[PDB]
């Protein structure tokens, strides 16, 4: 159980740099 | 039952002698004329069944002998203990300073 | 010495400077 | 012809034993007056079998295969001894020396490691009587030492040893220790191992020997902390014999 | 356009002066040499090893065949005292032509002459004063051939009976050998050109390298670079000497690794023992011991069933045991007497070990290159006692910074000149800037 | 050792090698006469 | 503390005279075992052999005796196994051996007697730490 | 509009919302592969011979390891530096004993991390911009060279490489400590020196700048809407920071030049950081950190100790413990 | 191995509950704009 945790917070930091990265809020000049 | 056979030695003649079957070559430097000729002879031709048999070492020279009779109070032998000789670790232990 | 030789080299250098700016040089 | 260092070296032919031409099926006499010794003698294993253990009552186990993992570090080499002739015949070498011991790791299905120290310690092996002869039929015979895997000094990943280290689980200072004993006092197990050395080629005239062999050996038992496994080791041998 | 801090920069497009700096700086340099020569020489003491006592130069000069005898023994200090006087006395003519062309000296040069005066985007222009240089350079290789083969030889840590001078008289010509080493992994038990361990490949290299550097000479000066090569590199001063820095950082760590690891052209008897050296010495020096007590240094099973003194390599080799065992690529004159076929030969090992090499062996061992800063020798939990550090640390770790710095160099020039040669070294233009201009990633 | 007709200059040679670091330490003096130009 | 002609005090021989060494001859024997010797003997212990050492217990079981000044010049003239039954100048640095061992080439008897006298002098100094190894650095 | 050409303009095209480029041809697989063989092997791993005693040591999360002592193992010390890629093993299972995934991944993360400088270089080509953001991460790169490269080579051995763990990391700092009193060695307390000045800077120049925002929101808005992406005119007053900070201390010690202070932002903390990877890969050769060891005595001879003669206690303790079973000698000389 | 048991929902709900915190500000916020 411990594993799999561990594997599971690991697999959702990657899942969020991709979110942030591909679908981040657009800088916008002005 | 389960016990630890080097302490077990240690409260034997080994741990206040040298014991011509199981003492590490180093100890034959703390009395005179022994190292390191004679200490490379003794534990060559071990094991002993008394601290006697080691004067018909094959080869002793008279002088050999009287340095060794001089000594053979500060000698002992007990049964062969296997994770004492086992190894080379009668010539070397991994002991140096 | 060698804190000797090594003042006489050492103040060679500044003295080069010292020369050209006393006589305004090319510096 | 013969190689040098810098050909061999990188190509794993410093671990296999010098073969035999498959033209040499002569024989070797024995002058039961003369003295003989193995000058040299090599043991290239192949195979590694380990037995398994069945869990149920009269299935009795199986030599299973292994894989190496350990590379090309297993053979036993320049070992020699005393080639003795007995009353009645037979030929007994005595191993005097060599390189006669190789740790060695094979993994089995399942991931399991198992270290075993591949040896012919000690080895005493006889022929059959009344040989006069070493043939590409003699079979030798005999038994050898097989001390502990790790010797007295190998220390524990937690300190504990025999000829030194601590003798209890420093970091649990108020557990029972009961539960503990088998892994805080290491002993030094030494057990005998079982060989048949094969011949099957012979040069008659410069006293080379070569065949193959199968031993028997225990496994490491990590100083009493586990039950050792049987091993089962196949491989080919060469020796070189000499009037001594 | 530059500040004091980059004062040199604007010595680009002053040929004149330019030449002066050039000229004057080789003058620094070869009076290092001659000092440093001079200075080694005056504490010099020959009843002591070179490596104890902090030399650098002299080496490189005894491994040239001067000054030395049998062994390494030095013999004769003349030559010595020669290289630092001569190179000494050349660095105040390298001095003069340098400060008079900085000085007094025509400014720039292509007014006084065509020939010496030069444009960097004149490619055909720098491809003959870099002609002219591999020339130069191809002559310099051929020079150590010359004294290699005509003119005394070379230091030989090889030759049977404890190294002495040779002459070489079949240098390798082979182009499977000499070009083979070029091909060799870098990786453990190849390592590249630094296997190099004889003189004979040593010596047929520079040749190969002092021809093909004047074919490319000649043929640099014949010709101006092809359209390929034109539209690849940038064309400027500060363009080239981003190449030239890098040049010289790979140059510098190749050299690093050369002598950490090379005991043929940085012989021991001078340089200390490697590393690989001392550490395979001390598990000579306890085999020896052990075996003089009775040990059968064989059979003797260590504490983690690996052998105490002798053990297999991963492709089968008899090697020492213990941490040495990452060691075993390691050859030496004072051990390759003992290597058969199969590796450390068990049967030799008993019998026909010799005092001289129980001597080399304890003398590396107790000269491993492990030192403090303020040169206290050994590990780093040793007492003060022993004043030494190995001239192999100080030369490794010296050349390694360099390199170092001179990779840093190459980045910093390279992309200024890539920048310089585009427009934008010195900011964004405000009304034209690129990305303004370009649509948004999102 | 130096030859012993050069005897004489031992302490001089003692200090040559340092030479050229004072060079370095000259363009800053230089520099600092005409104020960092 | 200081260094007292009472811990510059040292057998000279077996048959028990001694002889009292002047500071001078102290540190200029200090200077010479560094020159010569520490490379090995650094501290007291023998880097290459550390079952031998040089504190005075050790050598006065030494045969010939070297815990004193004539063993010890002896020694360097041409030294022996511990039990004196075999000679080993071809393997240790020593007179007989300066052939093959140069630093000991320009070491004059006054230079030894200095090299001798350090060594008995420095565990009066130190003790334990004399000849005792990492484990009391 | 030829295909080679239109290739060649999809690599370096300034409109891909990550930048490919030349560099990144190699960077992206290199750095694939590393990572890949990197997750897989926390993760599964067998336990691994690091020095090649047949002690394995386990590594990965399977075999029982947590977050923080969990580490892809360093190779083999019987292997040294050897190459010992896949194909020179007989099987997997015998490259996973021998620690093969270490190599794997180090020597493509290093090519990789090396064109990650590169690609800094391109793209600011590219963009119109100067080069030198790559200089400054040539600090950290260097440092990575250091301990999984330069360190090995000079040592003989991968084995002594750093681990690519957390609790291996600190193994790896302790044992430098022990053979190499890192700590008495200049050029790592430079990069202290680097590191803590770095953080110090980085503290001040934020307090600073957010000390003097110009006032363009209410209190009940976050103050960072008082700026708008692109806007030409600077958001904080420069000049009452230089008043303020010039006062804390005195005026000449405060930068009222935004460029020279934001040069010394950057040069400072690389700096330092190029001397301590330069500390590392010099101690790859044992030229080892002051030792001051007994280097105070008494008018008898008495070693008088210092600190420095407390930290030696400490590094004994390191040297006699670690890598407990495998010295079979006195010295540890690699 | 022999962890604490409660380690999990100790890890669970320290990610969920601080997590869950955001997500709800962070949606109420779109649907203002
Ligand atoms: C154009 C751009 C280039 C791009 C191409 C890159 C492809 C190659 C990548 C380089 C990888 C280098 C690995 C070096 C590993 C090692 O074993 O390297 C050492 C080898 C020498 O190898 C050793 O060589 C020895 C040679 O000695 C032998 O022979 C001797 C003869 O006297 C002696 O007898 C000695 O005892 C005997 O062993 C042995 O073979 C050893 O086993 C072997 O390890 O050096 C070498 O090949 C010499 C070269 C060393 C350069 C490596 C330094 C890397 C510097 C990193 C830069 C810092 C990063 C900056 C960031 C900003
Ligand atoms: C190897 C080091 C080196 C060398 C060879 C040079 C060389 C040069 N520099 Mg650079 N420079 C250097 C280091 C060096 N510099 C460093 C470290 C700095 C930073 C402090 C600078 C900062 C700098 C600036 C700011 C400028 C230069 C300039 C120049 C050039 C003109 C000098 C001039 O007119 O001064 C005149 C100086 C003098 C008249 C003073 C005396 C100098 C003499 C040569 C001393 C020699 C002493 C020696 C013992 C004599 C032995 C003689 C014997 C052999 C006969 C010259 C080619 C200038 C330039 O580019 O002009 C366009 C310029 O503007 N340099
Ligand atoms: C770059 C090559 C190089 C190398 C490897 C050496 C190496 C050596 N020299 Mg030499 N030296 C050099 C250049 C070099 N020097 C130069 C350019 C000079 C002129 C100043 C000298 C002047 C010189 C003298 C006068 C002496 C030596 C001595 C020595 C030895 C001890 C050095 C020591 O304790 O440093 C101590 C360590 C430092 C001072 C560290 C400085 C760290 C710097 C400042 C950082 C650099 C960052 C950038 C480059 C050693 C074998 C000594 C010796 O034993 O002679 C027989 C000696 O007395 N050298
Ligand atoms: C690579 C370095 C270099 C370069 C490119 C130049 C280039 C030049 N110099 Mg400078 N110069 C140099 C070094 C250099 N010099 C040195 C070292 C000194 C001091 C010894 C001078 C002193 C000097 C003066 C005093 C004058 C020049 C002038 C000139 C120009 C005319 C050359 C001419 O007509 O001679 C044609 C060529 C020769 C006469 C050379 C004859 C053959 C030479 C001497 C032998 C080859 C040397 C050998 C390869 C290596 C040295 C040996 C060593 C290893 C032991 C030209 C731009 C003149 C100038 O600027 O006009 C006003 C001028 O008046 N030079
Ligand atoms: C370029 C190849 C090359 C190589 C591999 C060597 C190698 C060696 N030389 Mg030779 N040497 C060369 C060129 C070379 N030298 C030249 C041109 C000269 C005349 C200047 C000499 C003069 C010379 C002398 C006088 C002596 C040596 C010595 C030595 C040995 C020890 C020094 C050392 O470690 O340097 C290591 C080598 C290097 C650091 C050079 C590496 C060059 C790399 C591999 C190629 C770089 C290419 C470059 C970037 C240009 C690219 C062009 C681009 C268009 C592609 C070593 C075996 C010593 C010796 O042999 O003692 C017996 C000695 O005393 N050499
Ligand atoms: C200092 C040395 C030097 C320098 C700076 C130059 C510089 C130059 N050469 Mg010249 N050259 C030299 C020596 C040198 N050359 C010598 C000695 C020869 C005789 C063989 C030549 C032969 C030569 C020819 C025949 C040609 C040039 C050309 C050129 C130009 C293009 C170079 C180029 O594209 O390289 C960049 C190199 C490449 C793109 C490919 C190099 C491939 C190498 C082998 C890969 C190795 C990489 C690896 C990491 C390094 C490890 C070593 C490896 C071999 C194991 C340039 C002006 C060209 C030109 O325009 O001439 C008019 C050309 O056609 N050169
Ligand atoms: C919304 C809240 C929930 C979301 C947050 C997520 C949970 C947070 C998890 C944090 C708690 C971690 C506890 C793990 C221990 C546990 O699992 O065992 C559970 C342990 C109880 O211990 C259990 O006890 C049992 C018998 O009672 C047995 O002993 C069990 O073996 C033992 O696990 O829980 C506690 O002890 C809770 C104590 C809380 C008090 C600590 C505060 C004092 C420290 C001050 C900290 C201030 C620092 C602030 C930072 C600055
Ligand atoms: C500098 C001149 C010295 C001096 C004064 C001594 N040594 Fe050495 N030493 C080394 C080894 C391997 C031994 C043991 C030799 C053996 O018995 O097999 C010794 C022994 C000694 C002793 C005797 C110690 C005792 O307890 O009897 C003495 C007094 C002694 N040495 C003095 C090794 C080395 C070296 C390694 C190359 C060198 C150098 C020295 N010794 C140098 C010196
Ligand atoms: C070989 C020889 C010779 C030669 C010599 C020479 C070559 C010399 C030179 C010299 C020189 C070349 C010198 C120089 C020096 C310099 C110096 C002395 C410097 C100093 C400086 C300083 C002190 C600094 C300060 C400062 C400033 C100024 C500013 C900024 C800041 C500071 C603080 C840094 C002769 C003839 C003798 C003869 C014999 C032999
Ligand atoms: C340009 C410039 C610069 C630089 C300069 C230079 C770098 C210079 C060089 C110069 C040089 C580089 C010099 C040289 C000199 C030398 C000399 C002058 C020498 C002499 C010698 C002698 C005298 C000898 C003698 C002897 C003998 C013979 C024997 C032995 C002993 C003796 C040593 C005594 C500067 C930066 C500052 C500034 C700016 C400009
Ligand atoms: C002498 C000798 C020898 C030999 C040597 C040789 C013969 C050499 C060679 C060497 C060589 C033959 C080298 C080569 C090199 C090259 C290089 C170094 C390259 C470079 C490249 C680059 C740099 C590129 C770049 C680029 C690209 C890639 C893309 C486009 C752009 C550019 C152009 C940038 C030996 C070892 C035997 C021994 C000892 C001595
Ligand atoms: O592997 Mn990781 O560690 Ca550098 O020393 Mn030797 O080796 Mn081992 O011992 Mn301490
Ligand atoms: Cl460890
Ligand atoms: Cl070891």
């Amino acid at each position: 159980m411990e594993t799999i945790t561990y594997v599971f917070i690991f697999a959702c930091i990657i899942a969020l740099f991709f979110f942030a990265i591909f679908f981040r809020e657009p800088p916008r000049i002005t | 039952e389960l016990v630890n056979v080097v302490d077990e030695k240690l409260g034997t003649a080994y741990g206040e002698k040298i014991d011509l079957n199981n003492t590490n070559i180093a100890a034959f430097i703390q009395y005179r004329g022994l190292y390191p000729t004679l200490a490379k002879l003794i534990v060559k031709n071990a094991p002993y069944e008394s601290v006697e048999d080691v004067l018909n070492i094959p080869g002793l020279t008279e002088r050999q002998k009287q340095i060794l009779r001089e000594n053979l109070e500060h000698f002992t032998v007990t049964e062969v203990e296997t994770a004492l000789v086992e190894g080379g670790d009668r010539y070397n232990n991994g002991l140096y300073k | 010495a060698q804190l000797t030789m090594i003042a006489m080299i050492g103040i060679a250098g500044p003295m080069i400077i010292f020369l050209l700016a006393v006589r305004r040089g090319n510096l | 012809q013969t190689l040098t260092y810098d050909d061999i070296v990188g190509t794993g032919l410093a671990n296999k034993c010098p073969t035999l031409d498959d033209t040499a099926r002569g024989a070797y006499p024995i002058d039961s007056s003369q003295t003989y010794r193995i000058a040299r003698l090599c043991l290239q294993p192949t195979t590694f079998l380990v037995k398994e253990e069945p869990k149920n009552k009269r299935q009795e186990a199986e030599f299973v295969p292994t894989k190496l993992v350990t590379r090309e570090t297993t053979s036993l080499d320049q070992i020699q001894g005393e080639l003795k002739v007995n009353s009645d015949g037979s030929l007994t070498f005595v191993e005097e020396d060599g390189i006669d011991f190789q740790p060695v790791t094979v993994q089995m299905a399942g991931g399991e490691r198992i270290p075993l120290l591949f040896t012919v310690k000690n080895l005493v092996a006889s022929t059959q009587p009344n040989v006069t002869s070493i043939t590409t039929s003699t079979d030798f015979k005999g038994e050898f030492n097989v001390p502990s895997y790790r010797t007295a000094n190998f220390l524990d990943p937690k300190g504990r040893g025999l000829a030194s280290g601590y003798d209890s689980a420093i970091a649990l200072p108020q557990a029972k220790e009961e539960e503990l004993a088998r892994a805080n006092v290491k002993r030094f197990s030494l057990t005998k191992g079982q060989i048949s050395l094969n011949v099957a080629k012979v040069d008659g005239r410069t006293g080379e020997i070569a065949g193959t062999f199968e031993s028997e050996q225990l496994s490491d038992d990590d100083m009493g902390a586990h039950e050792p496994h049987e091993v089962k080791i196949q491989g080919v041998f060469y020796a070189s014999i000499e009037p001594a | 356009g530059f500040a004091w801090w980059a004062g040199n920069a604007r010595l680009i497009n002053l040929s004149g002066k330019l030449l002066g700096a050039h000229v004057a700086h080789a003058g620094l340099i070869v009076f290092w040499a001659g000092a440093m020569t001079l200075f080694e020489l005056a504490h010099f003491i020959p009843e002591k090893p070179m490596y104890e006592q902090g030399l650098i130069l002299i080496p490189h000069i005894a491994t040239l065949g001067w000054g030395v005898g049998p062994g390494g023994e030095v013999v004769d200090t003349f030559p010595f005292f020669v290289v630092g006087v001569v190179h000494l006395i050349s660095s105040a003519v390298l001095g003069f032509g340098g400060v008079y062309h900085a000085i007094r000296g025509p400014e720039t040069l292509e007014e006084y002459s065509s020939f010496f005066g030069y444009d960097w985007k004149d490619k055909n222009k720098m491809t003959t004063i870099l002609g002219f240089h591999l020339i130069v350079l191809g002559i310099g290789a051929l020079l150590l051939v010359a004294k290699a083969m005509f003119f005394g030889g070379l230091y030989d840590t090889w030759a049977p009976g404890g190294g002495d001078v040779r002459v070489i008289t079949n240098p390798t010509l082979d182009p499977r050998v000499i070009f083979g080493y070029l091909l060799k992994s870098p990786f453990g038990g190849e390592g590249w050109i630094v296997s190099v361990n004889n003189l004979e490949d040593v010596v047929g290299g520079h040749i190969w390298i002092g021809l093909i550097c004047i074919a490319g000479g000649i043929w640099h000066i014949l010709t101006t670079p092809f359209g390929w090569a034109r539209r690849a590199f940038i064309w400027s001063g500060e363009a080239y000497l981003s190449y030239s820095l890098g040049a010289l950082s790979m140059m510098g760590f190749i050299a690093t690794c050369f002598v950490w690891f090379n005991n043929t052209v940085y012989p021991s008897e001078f340089y200390g023992p490697t590393g690989p050296e001392a550490s395979q010495a001390q598990a000579m020096t306890f085999l020896i011991r052990d075996q003089k007590l009775g040990a059968n240094v064989g059979s003797a099973q260590g504490p983690t069933g690996l052998g105490k003194y002798l053990m297999r390599s991963p492709t089968g080799e008899i090697i020492f045991g213990g941490e040495t065992m990452r060691f075993w690529d390691f050859r030496g004159p004072w051990l390759e007497p003992l290597r058969g076929p199969n590796g450390l030969d068990l049967n030799k090992i008993k019998n026909d070990i010799q005092p001289w090499q129980e001597r080399r062996a304890a003398e590396y061992m107790t000269h491993a290159p492990l030192g403090s800063l303020n040169s206290v020798g050994g590990v780093a939990t040793e007492i003060n006692s022993v004043n030494f550090v190995s001239p192999r640390s100080w030369l490794a770790t010296s050349h390694f910074v360099l390199a170092f710095f001179f990779l840093v160099g190459h980045l910093w020039h390279a992309g200024r000149a890539r920048a310089a040669a585009a427009g934008f070294e010195k900011g964004i233009d405000r009304e034209s800037e690129p990305v303004l201009s370009m649509p948004s990633l999102d | 050792k130096l030859p012993e007709a050069y005897a004489i200059f031992d302490p001089l040679v003692d200090v040559l090698p340092v030479i050229p670091v004072l060079f370095l330490a000259l363009a800053f003096v230089w520099q600092a006469a005409v104020g960092f130009r | 503390a200081e260094l007292t002609p009472e811990v510059l005090t040292v057998p000279l021989n077996s048959e028990g005279k001694t002889i009292t060494l002047t500071e001078k001859q102290y540190l200029e024997g200090k200077r010479l075992f560094q020159y010569a010797c520490a490379s090995c003997h650094v501290g007291g212990i023998t880097k290459t052999n550390p079952s031998l050492d040089l504190r005075t217990e050790t050598l006065a079981l030494a045969t010939p005796p070297r815990d004193n000044i004539e063993g010890l010049v002896d020694y360097m003239k041409n030294p022996t196994t511990y039990d004196g039954e075999q000679e080993i100048a071809e393997v240790h640095p020593s007179l007989r051996s300066a052939d093959i061992f140069p630093k000991m080439r320009n070491l004059t008897e006054k230079d030894l007697v200095a090299i001798a006298g350090h060594i008995l002098v420095e565990p009066k100094i130190l003790g334990d730490k004399w000849g005792g190894g990492k484990v009391y650095y | 509009a030829n295909l080679w050409e239109r290739f060649c303009n999809w690599v370096t095209s300034t409109d891909n919302r990550l930048y490919v480029g030349w560099f990144g041809v190699i960077m992206i697989p290199t750095l694939l592969a590393a990572t890949i063989c990197f997750v897989i092997a926390f993760i599964a791993a067998p336990p691994v011979d690091i020095d090649g005693i047949r002690e394995p040591v386990s590594g990965s999360l399977l075999y029982g390891n947590n977050i923080i002592t969990g580490a892809v193992v360093p190779s083999s010390n019987a292997i040294g530096l050897h190459f010992y890629p896949i194909w020179e093993a007989a099987s997997l299972d015998e490259w996973l004993y021998n620690g093969g995934p270490y190599q794997l991944i180090i020597f493509h993360f290093l090519l990789g991390a090396s064109c990650y400088m590169g690609r800094q270089w391109e793209l600011s080509y590219r963009l119109g911009m100067r080069p030198w953001i790559c200089v400054a991460y040539s600090a950290p790169l260097a440092s990575a060279f250091a301990v999984f490269l330069i360190y090995p080579i000079g040592q003989g051995s991968f084995s002594d490489g750093m681990p690519l763990g957390i609790s291996g990391t600190f193994n790896f700092m302790i044992v430098f400590q022990a053979e190499h009193n890192i700590l008495m060695h200049p050029f790592h307390q430079l990069g202290v020196a680097g590191v803590f000045g770095g953080a110090l800077f980085c503290a001040m120049h934020g307090s600073l700048v957010t000390s003097s925002l110009i006032r363009e929101t209410t209190e009940t808005e976050s103050a960072n809407y008082g700026y708008k992406f692109g806007q030409e005119e600077e958001t904080y007053n420069i000049v009452a920071a230089h008043g303020y900070f010039g006062r804390l201390i005195f005026q000449y010690a405060s930068f009222n030049n935004s460029r020279s202070l934001h040069f010394f932002l950057a040069a400072w903390p690389v700096v330092g950081v190029w001397f301590t990877a330069l500390g590392i890969s010099t101690m790859a050769f044992n030229l080892n950190g002051f030792n001051f060891n007994h280097s105070v005595i008494d008018a008898k001879g008495n070693v008088i100790n210092t600190w420095a003669d407390i930290i030696n206690r400490a590094n004994l303790g390191m040297e006699v413990m670690h890598e407990r079973n495998a010295h079979n000698f006195p010295l540890d000389l690699a | 191995m022999e962890v604490n048991q409660l380690g999990l929902i100790a890890t669970a709900l320290f990610v969920l509950v601080p997590s869950v915190f955001l997500i709800i500000l962070y949606v109420q916020t779109e649907s203002q704009q």
